[PDB]
């Protein structure tokens, strides 16, 4: 199931794909650019001994 | 002698040269054309060293250089950077001219160096400059050390080695990678230029290497019969120079092996020359590989498109300066075994510009070019065998701050000879060049690199200095060892030094202003640390000397030289540290225990010497004021407030306990720790009571002149510890301070000031105002609103009057 | 509590050798191990602890003094990250069992909540672990030996981790909001603290240049305290989360003036005016730049009552907001993220595109060579051209050259020459659809966007496979699987489309190339070539013809569809991927309610007022836009 990708801290919610949507002009949130998930995949490299 | 050269020298230095100097500022963005401006440069530095020109010429040629190198580009001066590193350290008459351009491009290209990013558009140094100016730096006062003092050279020679101190990063590493294999040819001990070709004797080819031979042999016959068709040398069947036919139009195969050497000689040659430099030439297998797997008409491989990246580009600059001392050092055998005579092209590869260049650039890009497009990669063998990075040996400032302490502890022992000889019959003691370096350069020296690089040093793991910098816990140890030392040399030798003592002085505020008490003591040497504690120790005593001297005098030597002494480094230096101590909060690291307990010395001895009523300290009650404004801004346990000192964590009352209290000579009592200086409650009933009694100044000076900037720091210190800063944890505050004391003393300072308005005007009313300036701001706006009423009332209806007032 | 010898000796061999990997990895992250003396080892004495302490099969319980031993910072630091590095040795080691991450623990399906990274680790279990291995390594130090941790050397990432295209957004009004004249004010409220600018900017601003590099904009820096116009000045100070910066532009004074939360900045002199003297030039729109992670809001008050601090400063100056008298919301411009293709700038820095007309013995070509090669400041990175028009192929796919066979056939080709001296390894030919928007610094045939649809019956046997990509083409070194020097003669790949198949073919020299592609009726394909350059002539495309195919233009254009002679007309010119573009934000979105149900129901989306925008359709470029 699809709630099992959740992260131990997160929430899940259903949101929009896009940053910008319907609001208040002067109350758009603008948005530079994003960091890139390193999280999201976790590969341990431990140090080589 | 010649008169050609003579007349030539006149022509220059009267036409082109003068012409040249005014048209300097066209050579700001000549960048594309380095060559050029080196080979200008280069020609313009060689003429300056000479002896057939007179004063006016030698002038005329030090202002065009002067002039064209203060508008070329840091990166264009890279090779008269070198040719100043060999010349400058001689310190001949010759070098005058040198120092003085070195002191100007450093000046003007500091940012080029020493900031990470450099200057945006011209970059940063490329490692390989900092090395040149690291040595330029270390010569030039090596040089100096050994000189035998003379008036110009060292005024000429002084800024220079602080502009090259400056312009240098304080954590340069110093790589020890030395550039490897350098030619010396372009630098000479005698002449000017000696063509010194790399030794290809014992290098042997390896085997691997032959089919590439063959095959650049190859394309070097193609491209040579492709020339030869072009200007129509007909196919030669037989030689037949009058027709115009040439036999070796032949295809290579149908070529003798004996003629092929004449092709593969200069491959080979080329191949040692990058073989005995160390560079690796390595087969990329696939393509050279397979194409070893699998009626002339002239078709060779055309590498005018394929490119070189920058490192093999500097490889083919290498080859093709060495190709240029080749036939160098064979055109100069060719004239000597002539006897004579001297070719305009026996010049340095970097004097050459780009039209002689063009031929032994074509010939290293093209054999290079050639090893790429058939496969074979060039490369560096070196690489280096340790980093030895984060070891702070290697950095610049930590050389320079050790050599500074030897000189200091050098020169220290240098004046206590003297002091202990100075009635011998060495009135001219030995050590005088010595002595004279220490004085006229150590001292300026030190003084303008720590104004330079103040944030470096007081940098740490706070923000300051951000983008590079944080000089290491030894460095920051050496700095305050460095400051001690001082501080011990110049105590009781003001007469010695006489004008020295100005320099001296002015270093010891700066290394203070540069001090890092927190990290040193916390992690330092323990004979630094008791350096430290000595120092803050050897100032309470002289100020305690100075206190039973002042009531021992009325008669007027001991007494003359230490009262001097005092007024004229022990307030500044004390002043200095204590404000920087105040201002960086390092009162709680430094000031604690042995330190409190002299401090407490320190702060008895001012308020006496400020209170007392004696006309030889009536002139030096101002500079009593600052020291002890100072120190109450810097002192961490509040003095005034002693009812309540039982809450202040920093004190020793709570801290070394009562057996080491009594241990040392203390009253046990907080009340009578300082019995002459009055609580907060009485000063202030003090200033209420002045201000409505009217008194003048001249009446009784010392509280507007040395008590209120006291009470205006020790406010600016202890209100934000205050309760009404801390409705938390309230009553365990170490002070009662408040807003409302703020405000009062400060609208207490408006009425005294307004009351003195009329007369006995001074200056003590600006100095009054500078102290109360930190006092102003943190009082609340809202009521500083209405509160401003008397300042604008005062400030012109009194204020602007027949009488002229502050 | 056992002995070694009835303990799982697996699991006390896990414990010997973890122990010894520990040491291992202690000099490995550089801790510097020096014994001090063996008899200072000995003189600190082992407890021996009462029967409370002590287990009860009869290994007995033996600390060392710990108690006086205290670690320096960055030993407990050295403590921490041996921890991480063996909570990933431990990862690691299920991982290659084959354990997963899961929000639960499964033993069946092999999934575990803790395989996740060390910083997302829960506090107790690595606490725990952490404070075992501080004990464990605190008895090494009091044993005599001295553990100097290397000291900390801290890296600057300039916390940069975005798209490889991007590093900052840009958003401005309107070109059709520029202000000639007067005094305007708006406000710009940082909700992070960072690399951010702000101010006004000329129409022709670029959207991927720095706000101040160049001429086109003023801006003010409140990461560093800095003014750019042309360059950089220190100037203000710095911004925290939630300030305020109200910009106002006096184009009658030509003054421009920046306050944060109400007091003005001022510069290393006493000047209040950023910027003093420039042209009025077109006007000036309001303007700012975000980098990574960064957050703003643009207040152009239209509603002058939600200014915060235009009371305070502005209002009494004379400024006027600049949306004061408008009724609508001022369309808001943000720099494109989607590269797109337009044609070669006649100024471009890098880029020159000659279009040579065909001769008797020669075809049209179009040359694409290098203005800033040979020089400094030359931008080595993989530039993606195509050509203007499109191949349409066949809609339906049925299932000298003799001049019949040329009328009938559907066959097209192009080719393009590689010149002697720029490498085939860094030239890639083929074909792209109008999909291709991937701006890659490296480029390789590997990554091309592919999706393959498989259709089968009702049993789920696979009747039919389609497979569907953007980019169909080969590499020129590849293709030229003998190595040479290619001086010889410019290599030059041909490029065959059959359109009644839909099928793409490649001629290296003469000889047909293994790679093939096959698409998709009613396909549009674009020639393209991507090239690295390394040389001022990078290659040339050649509109010519082969045996048997027609050429380019009788596939491009209609009225040309039976002409066999190869034409280049004006219509077709040499297009590059460039971020050179602007997008527009829309004035209004879709209004989407989205809420939690319950947690059987799930999560209701819901969306219900119509919304249309007109659509524009460049049939060209196969491309739309509002
Ligand atoms: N605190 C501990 N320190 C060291 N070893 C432990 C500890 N607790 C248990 N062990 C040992 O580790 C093994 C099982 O615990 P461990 O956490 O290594 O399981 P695992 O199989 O790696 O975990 P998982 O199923 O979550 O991937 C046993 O040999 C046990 O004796």
């Amino acid at each position: 199931p699809c709630y099992e990708a959740v992260l131990p801290k997160e929430k899940l919610k259903v949101e929009h794909s896009r940053e910008y949507k319907q609001e208040r002009t002067y109350t758009r949130d603008l948005l530079g650019p994003t960091v890139s998930l390193t999280q999201a995949a976790f590969t341990p490299i431990p140090v080589d001994t | 002698a010649t008169d050609m050269a003579l007349a030539l020298n006149r022509y220059l230095c009267t036409a082109v040269l003068p012409l040249l100097t005014r048209c300097a500022p066209l050579f700001a963005g000549t960048e594309h054309h380095a060559s050029l401006i080196d080979s200008l440069l280069h020609t313009v530095y060689r003429l300056s060293k000479g002896c057939s020109l007179t004063k006016a010429q030698r002038d005329s040629i030090e202002v065009c250089l002067l002039s064209i190198c203060g508008q070329l580009r840091p990166s264009m001066m890279q090779h008269l950077l070198r040719r100043l590193v060999f010349d400058v350290p001689l310190l001949n008459e010759h070098a005058k001219m040198p120092l003085k351009l070195l002191t100007n491009h450093y000046e003007r290209c500091w940012k080029y160096y020493c900031l990470p990013g450099g200057w945006g558009n011209f970059g940063a140094a490329s490692e390989e400059e900092l090395h040149l100016s690291r040595k330029l730096f270390w010569g030039i006062f090596d040089a100096l050390s050994q000189k035998k003092y003379e008036q110009e050279l060292f005024k000429l020679a002084l800024p220079c080695l602080s502009a090259v101190a400056g312009a240098l990063p304080p954590d340069y590493m110093e790589s020890n990678y030395v550039s490897m294999m350098e030619k010396q040819s372009s630098m000479d001990s005698e002449g000017n230029f000696n063509p010194q070709p790399v030794d290809t004797s014992n290098i042997t080819i390896p085997e691997k290497l032959e089919y590439f031979i063959n095959k650049y042999a190859e394309h070097s016959h193609d491209k040579w019969s492709m020339d030869k068709l072009a200007n129509g040398w007909i196919y030669g069947e037989i030689y037949s120079d009058s027709s115009k036919v040439q036999p070796l139009m032949k295809p290579y195969k149908l070529l003798s092996e004996k003629e092929k050497e004449i092709y593969r000689w200069p491959i080979k040659e080329s191949l040692k020359t990058m073989l005995a430099w160390g560079w690796r030439i390595e087969r990329t297998r696939e393509g050279d590989s397979m194409a070893l797997y699998n009626g002339y008409s002239p078709r060779a491989i055309d590498m005018s498109n394929v490119t070189l990246s920058r490192d093999l580009h500097a490889m083919a600059e290498m080859m093709a300066e060495n190709y240029h001392n080749i036939w160098a050092k064979k055109k100069k055998m060719e004239l000597e075994s002539k006897g004579g005579g001297n070719h305009p092209l026996l010049v340095p590869y970097d004097t050459l510009t780009a039209k002689e260049k063009a031929k032994d650039r074509e010939k290293a890009q093209d054999i290079l070019k050639f090893l790429q497009i058939n496969g074979y990669a060039v490369s560096r063998g070196f690489k280096d065998l340790e980093l030895d990075t984060p070891s702070i040996e290697k950095r610049f400032a930590y050389s320079f701050l050790q050599q500074l302490i030897r000189y200091v502890d050098e020169a220290h022992q240098y004046i206590l000879e003297f002091d202990g000889g100075s009635r011998g019959k060495g009135e001219h003691f030995p050590y005088e060049q010595e002595i004279k370096f220490f004085a006229k350069v150590v001292l300026p020296l030190i003084d303008q690199y720590f104004k330079n690089h103040r944030l470096y040093f007081l940098s740490a793991a706070s923000r300051p200095l951000c983008s590079g910098g944080h000089a290491s816990n030894k460095e920051k140890e050496m700095v305050t060892s460095l400051f001690c030392k001082l501080g011990v040399l110049v105590r009781h030798r003001i007469s010695l030094f006489g004008n020295d003592a100005t320099s001296i002085v002015n270093c010891l505020h700066i290394l203070g202003q540069t001090l890092d008490a927190r990290t040193v003591m916390k992690t330092g040497l323990e004979s630094v640390k008791s350096a430290l504690r000595a120092f803050l120790d050897n100032a309470a005593e002289d100020l305690e000397k100075t206190m039973e001297n002042l009531k021992q005098g009325q008669f007027t030597k001991g007494v003359t030289q230490i009262i001097n002494y005092t007024t004229v480094a022990l307030l500044p230096m004390l002043s200095s540290l204590f404000e920087h101590i105040g201002q960086h909060q390092f009162g709680e690291d430094l000031i604690l225990e042995d330190v409190q307990v002299s401090c407490y010395r320190i702060l008895t001895s001012l308020y006496a010497l400020g209170t007392s009523k004696s006309i030889y300290v009536e002139r030096q009650r101002s500079a009593l004021g600052e020291c002890l404004a100072a120190f109450a801004g810097a002192f961490p346990v509040a003095f005034l407030e002693t009812h309540l000192d039982k809450h202040n964590i920093y004190s020793i009352y709570n801290t070394k306990s009562s057996r080491e209290r009594a241990a040392l000579s203390l009253p046990t009592n907080v009340e009578d720790v300082c019995p002459n200086i009055p609580s907060l409650e009485k000063l202030m009933e003090e200033i209420v009571e002045l201000a409505e009694s009217g008194i003048r100044y001249t009446q009784m000076p010392h509280v507007m002149e040395v008590i209120l900037p006291m009470l205006c720091s020790y406010m600016s210190r202890w209100w934000e510890h205050g309760p009404e800063n801390n409705p938390e944890r309230a009553e365990m505050c170490c002070t009662a301070l408040n807003s409302e004391h703020m405000n009062t003393l400060l609208g207490n300072i408006l009425k005294i000031i307004y009351n003195n308005l009329g007369i006995d005007e001074g200056a003590w009313m600006k100095r009054l105002a500078v102290f109360s300036q930190p006092i102003i701001n943190k009082v609340k706006p809202q009521l500083l609103k209405t509160h401003f009423l008397p300042l604008m009332e005062k400030l012109k209806k009194k204020a602007a009057t027949v009488v002229s007032e502050e | 509590l056992v002995e070694f010898s009835k303990l799982p000796e697996q699991e006390r061999n896990y414990n010997l050798q973890m122990s010894l990997e520990t040491l291992k990895t202690l000099l490995a992250l550089g801790c510097h191990v020096g014994i001090s003396d063996e008899h200072a080892e000995d003189k600190v004495k082992k407890m021996k602890l009462p029967k409370n302490y002590q287990l009860t099969s009869g290994y007995k319980p033996a600390p060392m003094d710990l108690s006086f031993i205290k670690l320096t910072p960055s030993q407990e630091a050295m403590v921490d990250k041996l921890a991480e590095n063996a909570h990933n040795v431990w990862a690691r080691d299920r991982i290659r069992q084959g354990w997963t991450y899961g929000i639960q623990q499964d033993v069946k399906n092999r999934r575990n909540p803790r395989l996740v990274p060390y910083t997302l680790l829960d506090d107790r279990t690595k606490k725990s672990n952490k404070d075992s291995l501080r004990e464990a390594v605190r008895t090494l130090l009091g044993y005599g030996y001295n553990l100097e941790a290397p000291d900390q050397d801290h890296a600057a990432r300039a916390e940069v981790c975005s798209g490889t295209g991007e590093r900052f957004r840009i958003f401005r009004a309107e070109k059709t909001y520029a202000v000639k004249a007067g005094r305007w004010y708006f406000e710009f409220e940082t909700v992070t603290a960072g690399d951010m600018r702000v101010g006004w900017s000329r129409p022709g601003c670029q959207p991927d240049q720095e706000l101040g590099s160049d001429e086109r904009a003023f801006a003010f820096d409140g990461f560093k305290a800095q003014r750019w116009h042309q360059g950089n000045e220190h100037y203000g100070r710095s911004w925290q989360a939630g300030d305020v910066v109200g910009c106002m532009v006096d184009m009658n004074e030509h003054t421009m003036m920046f306050t944060l939360n109400g007091e003005i900045l001022l510069d290393d002199s006493g000047s209040e005016l950023a910027f003093k003297d420039f042209d009025v030039g077109d006007g000036f729109i309001p303007v700012c730049s975000l980098g990574v992670a960064q957050v703003g809001r643009m207040n152009f008050g239209k509603d002058v009552s939600t200014l915060k601090y235009f009371t305070i400063c502005g209002l009494q100056e004379g400024y006027e907001p600049f949306a004061v008298n408008t009724n609508r919301d001022i369309t808001m411009w943000l720099s494109k993220r989607l590269p797109q293709f337009l044609q070669v700038p006649s100024n471009h820095e890098h880029i020159e595109v000659t279009r040579i007309d065909g001769t008797i013995d020669s075809s049209p070509c179009l040359k694409v060579t290098q203005k800033s090669f040979g020089s400094q400041n030359s931008n080595t990175d993989i530039m993606f051209y195509r050509l203007s028009m499109p191949i349409e192929c066949a809609e339906v796919f049925s299932k000298r050259d003799d001049y019949d066979f040329l009328m009938q056939t559907s066959t097209y080709y192009y080719s393009v020459r590689i010149f002697p001296g720029q490498e085939p390894a860094n030239v890639w030919v083929g074909w792209i659809t109008s999909d291709f928007h991937q701006y890659d610094t490296g480029f390789d045939l590997d990554r091309v966007r592919t999706v393959t649809v498989t259709l089968g019956d009702e049993k789920g046997k696979v009747h039919e496979s389609i497979k569907r990509s953007n980019c169909y083409m080969v590499c020129a070194g590849e293709s030229m699987s003998p190595g040479q020097g290619r001086n010889n003669n410019g290599l030059e790949i041909g490029c065959v489309v059959d359109a009644a198949s839909g099928l793409l073919t490649f001629i290296a020299n003469g000889k047909e190339l293994s790679t093939y592609y096959q698409v998709e009726p009613s396909t549009k394909l674009f020639p393209a070539v991507f090239a690295q350059a390394t040389s001022p002539n990078v290659f040339q495309f050649e509109l010519g013809r082969i045996k048997n195919v027609m050429p380019l233009s009788a596939g491009l254009f209609k009225s040309e569809h039976k002409n066999p002679v190869p034409q280049c007309p004006p219509r077709l010119h040499v297009q590059f991927l460039s971020h050179v573009l602007w997008s527009r934000m829309p004035n209004q979105f879709l209004k989407v309610d989205v809420s939690r149900i319950s947690e059987r129901q799930g999560w209701l989306v819901q969306c219900l007022d119509p919304l249309q925008f007109m659509s524009l359709h460049i049939p060209e470029e196969n491309r739309s836009v509002d």
